[PDB]
RNA sequence: AUACUAAAAUUAAUAAUUAUAGGUUUUAUAUAUUAUUUAUAAUUAUAAU
RNA sequence: AUAUAUUUAAUAUAUUAUCUAUAUUAGUUUAUAUUUUAAUUAUAUAUUAUCAUAGUAGAU
RNA sequence: UGACUGUUCGUCAAUUAAAAUGUUACGUGAGUUGGGUUAAAUACGAUGUGAAUCAGUAUGGUUCCUAUCUGCUGAAGGAAA
RNA sequence: AUAAUUGAGGUCCCGCAUGAAUGACGUAAUGAUACAACAACUGUCUCCCCUUUAAGCUAAGUGAAAUUGAAAUCGUAGUGA
RNA sequence: UGCUGACAUGAGUAACGAAAAAAAGGUAUAAACCUUUUCACCUAAAACAUAAGGUUUAACUAUAAAAGUACGGCCCCUAAUUAAAUUAAAUAUAAAUAUAUUUAAGAUGGGAUAAUCUAUAUUAAUAAUUUAUCUUAAAAUAUAUAAUUAUAUUAUAUAUUAUAUAUUUAUAUAAUAUAAACUAAUAAAGAUCAGGAAAAUUAAUGUAUACCGUAAUGUAGACCGACUCAGGUAUGUAAGUAGAGAAUAUGAAGGUGAAUUAGAUAAUUAAAGGGAAGGAACUCGGCAAAGAUAGCUCAUAAGUUAGUCAAUAAAGAGUAAUAAGAACAAAGUUGUACAACUGUUUACU
RNA sequence: UCAUCUGAUUAAUUGUGGUUAGUAGUGAAAGACAAAUCUGGUUUGCAGAUAGCUGGUUUUCUAUGAAAUAUAUGUAAGUA
């Protein structure tokens, strides 16, 4: 049974998607430039 | 199994436990209300436990007692409020019933309630001692208590008493001593008189039950029958 | 499983009698002990010193300053910062302590006007603000000095 | 209440958005406003911004004494109370 | 029920208004692992020992 | 399975209030109360004069409110100190505003 | 008689006559022990489960 | 054991009511059981009830 | 009515007075089944250099529907008798 | 082998179009594999019956869905994209 | 089969999501909230502790309290790994970059001491892959005539008493004291698949003990499933009675009886129970549903690759049982085709 | 979901973290899986891709008013 992709655990996803991450990497960089641009309020977990 | 007694929407055991609960409760608090069903089935348990207790109290036969006994102790969940229950039937409950054959319990229509639309009633025990000492009323009979209420009535109205109210006093009289009724609608009506507005007189009260009282004790169309041409 | 096959087997010969110790315990209750209505702890018992120093949160011994009890702003100033230019360190330092106190005070009358009663007067907030300011000042004066 | 807000400043940016409501929409907020106010509570007057406001650099101060034209008792004399600083207007003794 | 008044099927929660919200906020001392330590600008007080201790200084 | 059409306005209508059966119809049955002349579902007691009977019966037979023995003589001072009353949660403020969410039993008509 | 309805029976309580369900009584059935018994009188007599 | 009346010379006897079949300690860590010790802390007593597919089976 | 076969058919067995031939979307899957039969897996024979293919063979293997109207089976209410 | 066998097992060899690591051939064990036979057991069936519970039905409360040109939406024969 | 909004139709229809409720009183306000009693349900859980997770949901704003020892984090130390980070010229490459090498980061692991309670700081000197604990031996208890037979005990885990040495506090000794399970520590040792990495001692001088986690929920109404969704979700304890067991029955204690009730139980459906005479005549096909004459101890052929493989063989016996009489484990024999075998596969035909 | 059935000391199951994927990884191989499903994901862009194909293209009144033949065409659903 299908469904229950995302099984959230805070450490995980601090350390792949969270701000940090991004800003440490190049592309990482780049994604959060571009979510400036656009005016996002969140950059990133 | 289908068409001896009412279902409920219960599997057997569940039911018998309700069933013997309500027994249990109504012997306990002398008046319940619930849905009618519920009331209708109980009161075939509750008469026939009733009818037990006295043949065990009549009969000779000490196999037959014990019988009796046994199957009372079957019909009921002796345990909290229920410990002392046993005794109570043999004491207290039967003996009211001596003379009386069948018709213990009274069930009495009420509004349907408004959430459910679920039909209501009464379930009580019919001649229960409406005084008790060290408390002055009991929760006692209803049916008793709206008779008195409404002869009340009827005195501050000044009417006539119904015809049907008569029969009704008539038939709460039949297994019950003159005096001792007397007394009972005295305790009524002094309570009555002090729940509602109106005022009490003692004697005139006194007086006014007496000639009731005697009313109901000593006792007094276009189609014409003839024989075949 | 247990089943028309069963045979129990005893426990145990429970070391004959003669060959057991005696119990390093023999009398152990009070086989009469009644179960009383509790004791609850009283405030008479106590003896709550009148000059503690916790009542210096508040301004007399009182729950709440009323609206009449406060100092209106129209008589309030709060200080300048020229006229306090010429104020040695000391009793600067001094005068920001009792500013502090102050508000202290004005904060936890703030706190409980706002968190239970959930009044919208700011009285207190006001005067707050005021004495921050005064407070700043001083920082200020105290910087420019050095 | 019975929350802490008090305590923090939290939400600074949403507090900044809700607080500096584009004056354009500021109708909008008004009417809800005065939609959710009991009848003695609520004024006819606009209320002025921080900015807008003015302080003197008010006509008139509190205490002295002052004709009003154009209202319902108009041609009155009163003497002016106080003033109410977010609205730039004036409260009259008995009068007006 | 869960509450009384409501007897009826509504579209209401078991708690609170909302399920959703976003989730892209910082994070306090209350969320995470065990491991996760935030810290409340509070102690730059000692220092750490080479066991579990904390000598001040 | 489905409908083929949408069903006519005239179709839906004839449908609902057409029959005998679906219509409600008036409660003939209803007499006067013995006990105060009001009106009364027939073969049926009166629901005003019961409640009465039972709350007479409750306020006789009312089971005695078992207070402790402390807390009688406990300084009015010294309670405080003790149970400091809390601020409800809303869950429990709604509960305790009943008559919000809950029904009290109407009177009747007096019957004449 | 019956999904709901509809059908059919009763709603007697006074000068008479009519039982609808529940109960109550009756005999009967069902169970499974019972004459080594129960009931009445004084281990004995009579009636019988 | 307690409560309530009785008799006795508060104490004891007996009557009525209510409540009670516990608990602590030993036996080398733990847990359970057993037996001892502590305590008023019990019946190879009558009758029930619940659950186990209606617990299962024989009749009905 | 049976044995055989997915079989309708057909070959037998036992009967029967007889075991007639059709039409009804070769009646009837919003009535059932899904054995045959046109998918995905796999194998065998054959064809093709090969991917793959077959008037081949074999094992496995997926649709669901609360009934608006007609209609029909029952049961009522209204009605002009 | 069955009363009766297009199925099964054995054997015969015009192998339409077997065959040796695209392995050939017989065997023990193993297999939720696929065919078949016997025993036992049964509602699978002859042939259906009864009983229980949750639905269905009625009353109260809440309250969907696909669908929908508009409908004042009968039968038959004929007609006709 | 336009797009957005509004409003219809089906329709007051289906459904309201695993189900046990009753009374009295709160409250002449309650099927649904609370309390009491009764009844039931879960109980190697629907309990009690927890991990993760999350709109704080909690017994709440007057709120979840730690120097540490059967308390976790940080901190020290590393694993897997990661790091526009680090060597005229580290090496390579259209740019982006990639590479080995150092340095740092990185828990899911390791990390002194301690109720006869314990001190981590500063300065100076020179471990463990799995698995078993048998046999023997020793001594003990009874029969029989030192030696034989039969039985249990045998490495550790305290308390009490009596002794000898320092002087009631210490040391060592002797004697006394159940069972079957479990735990930890000890020693010994069998297998082939051969079983982590990383941060010294003594002396002197010291110590005022930081920060954060802590509610409740956690086989769920409080997480992931669009829903208060019969799904998914990690760890420990899991009363007795019984039994080989965490099987199966009960259930002491605790918890729970629910966002649908009340009646009625037509046809009909689902999930059960029973069924005379037949016993596969059903059907594509015994599909489905029946069907167990010990679960302990004996006894068990052909065939065979020699493995009680076949085998839990079928049949059969011992103990129990004479027709009334729990639940759970346990459902036959044989032939053929295909494939040696245990495994893996089309998450959703 | 219920019943039934299979493995259940191992090529076992499982927690926590890490690595490998979009010409492209992982795969006891089924074109199976790579966030509800892939003979090659998703998002942004090229971008208003292109479509001899389908559908659609909104007031009125007046006058005139056809064709479905021939030829050619990778042409026969088109176009001259
Ligand atoms: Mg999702
Ligand atoms: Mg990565
Ligand atoms: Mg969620
Ligand atoms: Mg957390
Ligand atoms: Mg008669
Ligand atoms: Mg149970
Ligand atoms: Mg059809
Ligand atoms: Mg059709
Ligand atoms: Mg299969
Ligand atoms: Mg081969
Ligand atoms: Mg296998
Ligand atoms: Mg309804
Ligand atoms: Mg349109
Ligand atoms: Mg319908
Ligand atoms: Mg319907
Ligand atoms: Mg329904
Ligand atoms: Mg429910
Ligand atoms: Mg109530
Ligand atoms: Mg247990
Ligand atoms: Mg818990
Ligand atoms: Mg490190
Ligand atoms: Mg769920
Ligand atoms: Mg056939
Ligand atoms: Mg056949
Ligand atoms: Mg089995
Ligand atoms: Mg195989
Ligand atoms: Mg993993
Ligand atoms: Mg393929
Ligand atoms: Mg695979
Ligand atoms: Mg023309
Ligand atoms: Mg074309
Ligand atoms: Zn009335």
């Amino acid at each position: 049974s299908r469904g229950n992709t995302y099984q959230p655990s805070t450490l995980k996803r601090k350390r792949t998607f969270g701000f940090l991450a991004r800003a440490k990497s190049k592309q990482g960089s780049k994604i959060l430039k571009r979510r400036k641009l656009k005016g996002r309020w969140f950059l990133s977990h | 199994t289908v068409g001896i007694a009412r279902k409920l929407s219960r599997d057997k055991a569940h039911r018998d436990a309700l069933l013997k609960n309500l027994a249990c409760q109504l012997f306990q608090h002398e008046s319940i209300v619930s849905t009618h069903a519920k009331c209708k089935e109980a009161s075939r348990v509750a008469e026939r436990i009733i009818t037990w207790t006295k043949r065990a109290i009549t009969t000779s036969n000490s196999v037959a007692q014990a019988e009796l006994k046994s199957q009372i102790q079957s019909q009921l969940f002796l345990a909290g409020d229920n410990r002392k229950l046993m005794k109570r039937l043999f004491s207290e409950i039967a003996p009211r019933y001596l003379e009386r054959p069948g018709g213990y319990t009274r069930v009495l229509r009420l509004e349907p309630r408004a959430n459910d639309s679920a039909p209501q009633s009464v379930l009580e025990l019919v001649d229960s001692p409406v005084m008790s000492e060290s408390h002055t009323v009991n929760r006692g009979n209803l049916k008793m208590w709206l008779l008195v209420k409404s002869v009340i009535n009827d005195d501050a109205n000044q009417l006539p008493h119904n015809p049907l109210t008569l029969q009704n006093l008539h038939k709460v009289a039949k297994f019950k001593a003159e005096a001792q009724l007397h007394g009972e609608i005295m305790l009524i009506k002094q309570v009555l008189l002090k729940e509602m507005s109106l005022p009490y007189d003692e004697a005139l009260e006194n007086e006014r039950t007496q000639a009731l009282l005697k009313e109901v004790y000593s006792s007094s169309s276009s189609y014409v029958m003839v024989p075949r041409p | 499983a247990r089943t028309k096959f069963t045979k129990p087997k005893p426990k145990q010969p429970v070391l004959p009698k003669d060959k057991i110790r005696p119990p390093t315990q023999l009398t152990h209750h009070s086989n009469n002990l009644r179960i009383t209505e509790p004791i609850p702890p009283t405030t008479s018992n106590l003896r709550c010193p009148d000059d503690h120093p916790l009542w210096q949160f508040f301004s007399n011994k009182k729950f709440i300053r009323s609206a009449d009890d406060l100092p209106p702003s129209s008589h309030i100033r709060p200080w300048s910062i020229p006229e306090l230019r010429h104020k040695s360190f000391n009793d600067l330092h001094s005068l920001w302590y009792n500013c502090l106190r102050e508000q202290n005070v004005l904060a936890r009358e703030n706190h409980l006007l706002k968190n239970i009663v959930g009044s919208t007067h700011d009285e207190f907030s006001e005067l707050s603000n005021s004495i921050r300011t005064t407070m700043w000042q001083i920082r200020h004066v105290l910087n420019e000095r050095e | 209440s019975g929350s802490y807000q008090h305590l923090s400043n939290v939400g600074s940016r949403v507090m900044k958005r809700l607080g500096n409501r584009p004056k354009n929409f500021l109708p909008h907020s008004e009417k809800f406003i005065k939609k959710s106010t009991p009848e003695f509570m609520k004024s006819d007057l606009k209320e002025v911004d921080e900015k807008t406001s003015f302080k003197k650099e008010w006509k008139f101060i509190p205490g002295d004494r002052v004709v009003v034209m154009s209202g319902a008792s108009k041609g009155n004399i009163a003497v002016i109370k106080s003033f109410d600083k977010r609205t730039n207007s004036f409260i009259l003794d008995e009068n007006g | 029920l869960t509450r009384p008044w409501k007897k009826y099927r509504d579209g209401e929660l078991f708690y609170g208004l909302s399920k959703v919200g976003n989730k892209r906020v910082p994070l306090t001392t209350k969320q995470g692992n065990k491991t996760m330590y935030k810290g409340t600008r509070a102690s730059g007080i000692g220092r750490h020992t080479k066991f579990g201790g904390y000598v001040i200084n | 399975a489905v409908p083929k059409k949408k069903v006519s306005h005239q179709k839906k209508r004839q449908k609902l209030y057409g029959p005998g059966k679906k219509q409600l119809k008036m409660i003939h049955h209803l007499n006067k109360c013995p006990s105060c002349g009001h009106y009364k579902r027939a073969n049926t007691l009166c629901m005003y004069c019961v409640g009465q009977i039972s709350h007479i019966w409750k306020t006789h037979t009312a089971k005695e409110e078992i207070k402790p023995r402390q807390e009688e003589e406990l300084s009015e001072l010294d309670q405080r100190v003790l149970y400091p009353g809390r601020r409800d949660t809303k869950y429990t403020k709604d509960l305790k505003d009943k008559d919000n969410y809950l029904e009290r039993r109407v009177r009747t008509l007096k019957k004449d």
